[PDB]
């Protein structure tokens, strides 16, 4: 009907923005950063999508989880994924942060940031490569895309 | 020309045999022993006590200027009663060497903290302490380093397992980071490999 | 003899250094409770510190004393710097462990444990 | 010395693991009483508070009464 | 029991506690805190959701890999509820809403969505469930709300025997509404109470009570079939409990009697609102309706669970309607509120 | 040898001092560092068209793993348990047993991509080149779960990526 129409088309166009503009927060651990260091080197040009490196988690939608995840450290992931506003995205990065990584078996290593945080993707990888991050970053916007708030709404 | 064997320097060999027999010499309250290993490392064993008296010898000496701490590590021999066994690396620019002094400790002996003699000899014995126990008496400020904050036991003694006794998680009934033992989805697969049959018979321990 | 002691030679000393870092303790728990904004009271937390202080009373190394007063002074100056956050002072509560029956009868019901 | 002694028994009162019926101005904090060195360092910093100055390790051994405890107050003026 | 539901572990995370449970209506507040206890015994947890995939992002980190499985349900559908209650030997029903939209009522979400659930899970052959219902559950009660529960209720009884009936009287928490709805009218100006407040009787029960409460209901052999309330240690009057909540808040508390009809409009007028309202007519009734007592009624206690005063946890839930003048304030600052015993 | 970096003193006559004094004032080495900026503005980018372009790999490259077959479709793993043994993670884990034709295989064969450091020890520890590294590194996903393959994900990416795999192994073995 117009009702479902117009909500369609909304949905459609609210989905749209978040999926082209992402603000992935400056946040990298370990050796897996260096790749996203690469993505945004001019031969993978993240910036060419609409996804730019922001500072504070309150300008971050996206918060690609790069490294190992110790136990000194969860405590303050968790803190600023927190303080990271809604809408929010995880991407987990290289296997440290998907499950234990070379260290899964260590008694100061947390095995999987989806321990602490809700995980969108996983990018499996050691490092993951640019083009392999670049993969799940754009995995992440279609994701983005089949997401229906307002069709959901208007039906509940 | 022997391509796969490793070449080896007798002069460098006997330089720092006389060198260990002069320094040997000179400190006898304190050395008990010094070797000369086959690539040419020299090794002195000391008393406890003597860390501060041989450690500023070997950096303020005129033939010995030590003047850079390499490395500064223990390990853990649960066999030996004085388990705990500090390592000091040194490296002399000016005549272009370096030497090595091993000390033993056990869990309650604290050893004199050589911070005095060597600046980096502050986090290296933070690091020791934070791994192993071992601690250093007149220190600065000694605390732990690597462990978590509140972290109970030292990883690095050979009798803590290596998985640990406890493991982070998020509980979103207490809306915080929360502490429970470890419990792993697969246990750690112990792999025995020493081969039954002996490879070195120059090593080999008299039966007695 | 000749063995060397970390700090104040004999029991006595070492109780005083005990009786001086529960002091230092006591006069602590309200500041880490407004600090970090603690669910907890004051006077849970002045229990619990006897708590972790009665734990260790059965000691009688003084050594041994010397070296657990020390780390408690080490984790007591980590508290006051507020170095540690409310995940690890709570953590020393232990607030969501399952209770563990310590009853045969129970024990055998659960599992294979001891 | 009627005030500090008033005072003293006011504040050893509030503490609950002492009985006010069996609490009196001569009884022994470990003897009479039944409590331990703890117990007794918890009192003191509480009578620290009280009276607003600072009693050390050495002059927190000999208060083992609260006779001996306004005494020391007394002499401290 | 098959070789697949022996438990197995020291009842942590990786454990196995032979529980396979689908938890309906979980994307809300004692769904989540649910959920969360039986992640943490380390049961099999399948949650059926309508509502964005992103809405139960949080139910994620809850349990370990393998052990919570999202699956997609529509309320009217017998053949969703049987694809997503067929493996599970236990079912959960906490579904329910405090307002009346377009298409679900209370009829429908207190009546026909469980005694479907009921009906379903019975031919599924489901060894246990739990269904949570008021306390106030009275079948002519001046509010919908609660005659679709007493309805709904026995709905479910009657389709399935052997079920246990969870009463919960007023639930307090992070999430909660009961806190959250008093301490929200700082902004209307002061708080407009029926008759004062003074003719109400309340006593809340704590979110964790009441999940330890269910969790335990299921371990628990001899609560097949049984009906159980949930309640608070202590009994609060109204006006008491608000001046509590305001000075634990420390808000300006105004206090002032507003006529029943007057409120019963202002609530018809607060439920125009598309989405979630802020309060409605129904709400109203709840709010000013004591709470009834039922001493023949087994509780947490026999449960083997001790109930939690308000007092204990009153500030996890009102530090955040704080202001940075009194962020740091301790708990013991405010006394507590006087009860009705 | 050795060279000092900075040991250069300025010169002290007037046509010197007279230019560091303009220098000074009109920023040159500001401007030359504009041009250079501008120069990299006009110059062409080096951005790939990424997906519509893939950047260079080589043979020898190592991504998702793969269980590989024989010519004739019989597999070549013999459950020999020597990737298991050099995996320095302890991402696999093998149990076999004896087969209806008395067959040295495997009933177990499980890779933990999560735990995987991808090193390539397990196909150089392959004495019948069954397990390999394949060329395919755009797997990622939205679930940890699906990151835990078996025989029968391994087996389905190796029919998936026979051909490349064969290619790669044909142009990298003379080097092995
Ligand atoms: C200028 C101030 C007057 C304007 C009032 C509205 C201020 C903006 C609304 C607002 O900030 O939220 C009010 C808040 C919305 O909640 P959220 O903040 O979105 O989430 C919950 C947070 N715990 O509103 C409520 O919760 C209402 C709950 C109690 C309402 C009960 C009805 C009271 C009616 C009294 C009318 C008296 C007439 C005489
Ligand atoms: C219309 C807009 C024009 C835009 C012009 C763009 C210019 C290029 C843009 C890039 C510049 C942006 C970054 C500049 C930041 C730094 C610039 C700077 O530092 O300049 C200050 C620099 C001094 O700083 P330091 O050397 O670092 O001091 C520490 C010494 N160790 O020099 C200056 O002060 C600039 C002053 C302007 C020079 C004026 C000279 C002209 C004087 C002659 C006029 C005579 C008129 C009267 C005589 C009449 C005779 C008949
Ligand atoms: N909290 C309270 O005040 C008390 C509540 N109770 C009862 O306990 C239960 C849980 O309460 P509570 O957590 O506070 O409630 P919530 O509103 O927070 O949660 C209700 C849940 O049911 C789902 N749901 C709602 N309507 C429908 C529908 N038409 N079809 C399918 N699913 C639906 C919601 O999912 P979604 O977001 O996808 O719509 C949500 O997950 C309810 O039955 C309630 O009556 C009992 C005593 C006190
Ligand atoms: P009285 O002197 O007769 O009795 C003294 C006691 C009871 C202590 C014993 O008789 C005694 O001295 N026994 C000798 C052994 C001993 O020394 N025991 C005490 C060891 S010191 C110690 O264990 C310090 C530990 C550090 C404290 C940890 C702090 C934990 C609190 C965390 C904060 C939580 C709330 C904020
Ligand atoms: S997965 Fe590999 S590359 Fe990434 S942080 Fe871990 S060790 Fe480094
Ligand atoms: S690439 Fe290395 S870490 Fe990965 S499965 Fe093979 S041997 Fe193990
Ligand atoms: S090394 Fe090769 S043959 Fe041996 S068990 Fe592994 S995959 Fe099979």
């Amino acid at each position: 009907s117009r009702g479902e129409y117009v909500v369609a088309k909304l949905d459609d166009l609210v989905n749209w923005a978040r999926r082209s503009s992402l603000w992935p927060m400056t946040f990298g651990l370990a050796c897996c950063a260096v790749e996203m260091m690469h993505m945004a080197a001019p031969r993978y040009d993240m910036d060419r999508f609409g996804v730019v490196f922001r500072a504070s988690p309150r300008q971050s939608d996206v918060m690609i989880v790069a490294g190992t995840l110790t136990n000194k450290m969860a405590p303050a992931l968790r803190k600023v994924y927190d303080q990271m506003p809604e809408p929010r995205y995880v991407v987990s990065m290289g296997s440290c942060a998907n499950g234990g990584g070379y260290y899964h078996y260590s008694y100061s290593v947390v095995r999987g940031c989806d321990r602490i945080v809700p995980v969108d993707i996983y990018v499996p990888g050691c490092p993951p490569t640019a083009e392999a991050l670049l993969y799940g970053i754009l995995q992440l916007q279609r994701k983005i895309k089949r997401e229906k708030r307002l069709r959901i709404w208007y039906r509940r | 020309t022997r391509p796969t064997i490793r070449p080896r320097n007798d002069v460098v060999h006997k330089q720092l045999s006389a060198f260990g027999q002069y320094v040997a010499e000179i400190l006898p309250k304190y050395v008990q022993q010094v070797q000369v290993s086959c690539f040419n490392e020299l090794e002195i064993f000391i008393h406890p006590d003597g860390v501060i008296p041989v450690l500023t010898f070997l950096r303020d000496h005129t033939n010995a200027q030590f003047k850079s701490l390499a490395d500064l590590t223990a390990v853990d021999v649960p066999t030996r009663q004085n388990r705990f066994e500090i390592v000091y690396n040194l490296l002399s620019l000016r005549f272009n060497s370096r030497i090595r002094v091993k000390t033993y400790t056990d869990e309650l002996t604290p050893i004199e903290s050589s911070v005095t003699v060597y600046k980096a000899a502050n986090w290296y014995e933070r690091e020791i302490w934070d791994m192993f126990g071992v601690f250093f008496a007149n220190h600065p400020d000694l605390r732990r380093i690597l462990t978590d904050y509140g972290f109970e036991g030292h990883p690095f003694r050979k009798d803590f397992p290596l998985s640990g006794y406890v493991e982070l998680r998020y509980d979103d009934e207490v809306k915080r980071v929360v502490a429970e033992p470890v419990e792993l989805a697969q246990e750690f697969r112990k792999f025995d490999l020493n081969s039954p049959w002996e490879a070195f018979p120059a090593y080999r321990q008299p039966p007695e | 003899t000749s063995v060397k002691p970390i700090f104040s030679r004999d029991m006595n000393e070492a109780k005083r250094r005990v009786r001086e870092l529960y002091r230092a303790w006591y006069r602590e728990v309200p500041n880490t409770v407004h600090l970090f904004q603690l669910d907890i009271s004051v006077k849970q937390g002045r229990d619990k510190v006897r708590e972790m202080f009665m734990k260790n009373a059965h000691v009688t190394d003084p050594r041994v004393v010397d070296l657990l007063v020390i780390k408690g002074k080490m984790e007591l100056e980590e508290t006051i710097n507020v170095w540690k956050q409310r995940t690890h002072i709570m953590r020393f509560f232990h607030e969501t462990e399952a209770p563990r029956p310590t009853d045969f009868l129970s024990k055998f019901y659960v599992g294979h444990d001891p | 010395l009627e005030a500090i002694k008033d005072r003293v028994l006011y504040v050893l009162k509030l503490y609950d693991k002492i009985d006010p019926e069996k609490l009196s101005v001569n009884s022994h904090f470990m003897k009479d009483l039944g409590l331990d060195s703890l117990d007794q360092v918890e009192i003191i910093m509480a009578m620290e508070d009280e009276f607003g100055f600072e009693i050390p390790d050495i002059d927190a051994e000999k208060l083992m009464c609260p006779q001996e405890i306004v005494d020391y107050i007394a002499d401290k003026k | 029991l098959h070789h697949a539901l022996i438990p197995h572990g020291k009842g942590g995370r990786s454990s196995v506690s032979g529980i396979v449970a689908t938890v309906f209506g979980a994307t809300g507040f004692l769904g989540r805190y649910v959920v969360n206890h039986l992640g943490r015994m380390g049961s099999q947890v399948i949650v059926p959701y309508r509502c964005e995939p992103y809405d139960t992002m949080h139910l994620r980190p809850m349990g370990d890999l393998g052990q919570i499985i999202f699956m997609e349900w529509n309320g009217k559908d017998k053949d969703s509820i049987r694809k997503v209650v067929e493996h599970s030997n236990v079912v959960i029903n906490l579904v329910g809403r405090e307002w009346e939209t377009k298409n679900f009522d209370f009829e429908d979400v207190f009546v026909k969505i469980p005694h479907a659930i009921a009906q379903v899970s019975k031919e599924a052959g489901v060894e246990k469930l739990i269904h949570i219902s008021h306390l106030n559950a009275d079948i002519k009660s001046p509010s919908r709300y609660l005659r679709s529960k007493a309805v709904g209720e026995k709905e479910v009884r009657a389709a399935f025997p052997e079920a246990t009936i969870i009463k919960p009287s007023d639930i307090f928490g992070r999430e909660d509404r009961f806190l959250n709805y008093f301490a929200s009218m700082r902004w209307f100006g002061g708080v407009p109470l029926i008759s004062l407040g003074k003719e109400t009787v309340k006593q809340p029960v704590y979110i964790v009570d009441v999940s330890k409460g269910i969790i335990n209901a299921i371990k628990d052999p001899d609560a097949k079939g049984k009906t159980f309330a949930f309640v608070g240690p202590n009994r609060y009057l109204l006006f008491d409990l608000v001046q509590y909540i305001f000075a634990v808040a420390y808000r300006p508390f105004l206090p002032y009697p507003l006529p029943h009809f007057a409120y019963r409009w202002v609530g018809r007028l607060f439920e125009v609102s598309p989405f979630e309202p802020w309060t409605t007519r129904d709400k109203v009734e709840r709010v000013h309706m004591s709470d009834m007592t039922l001493p023949h009624l087994p509780g947490l206690e026999d449960l083997g669970i001790q109930a939690t005063p308000l007092e204990l946890k009153a500030i996890e839930v009102l530090r955040r309607h704080r202001t940075y003048r009194w962020l740091t304030s301790e708990m013991e600052d405010v006394k507590p509120a006087k009860t009705v015993n | 040898t050795y060279k000092f970096v900075n040991m250069r003193e300025p010169s002290m006559d007037m046509k010197s001092v007279t230019d560091r004094a303009a220098q000074t004032l009109l920023w040159t080495e500001l401007v030359r560092g504009l041009g250079m900026t501008l120069s990299y503005l006009f110059r062409e980018p080096a951005t790939i068209n990424y997906p519509f372009e893939k950047g260079p790999l080589s043979p020898r490259f190592r991504g998702e793993h793969a269980l590989r077959r024989y010519p004739s479709g019989e597999e070549r793993c013999i459950a020999c348990k020597l990737c298991e043994a050099v995996c320095p993670a302890q991402a696999i884990t093998i149990e076999a047993e004896p087969r209806a034709d008395g067959s040295r295989r495997t009933t177990r064969y499980d890779i933990d991509m999560t735990k995987c450091i991808y090193c390539g020890f397990c196909q150089e520890a392959c004495p019948v080149d069954a397990i390999v590294e394949g060329p395919n590194f755009e797997f990622s996903t939205e679930t940890h779960e699906e990151l835990l393959y078996n025989k029968e994900k391994l087996l389905n990416n190796g029919d998936k990526w026979e051909a490349e795999i064969a290619a790669n192994i044909q142009a990298d073995y003379l080097y092995r």
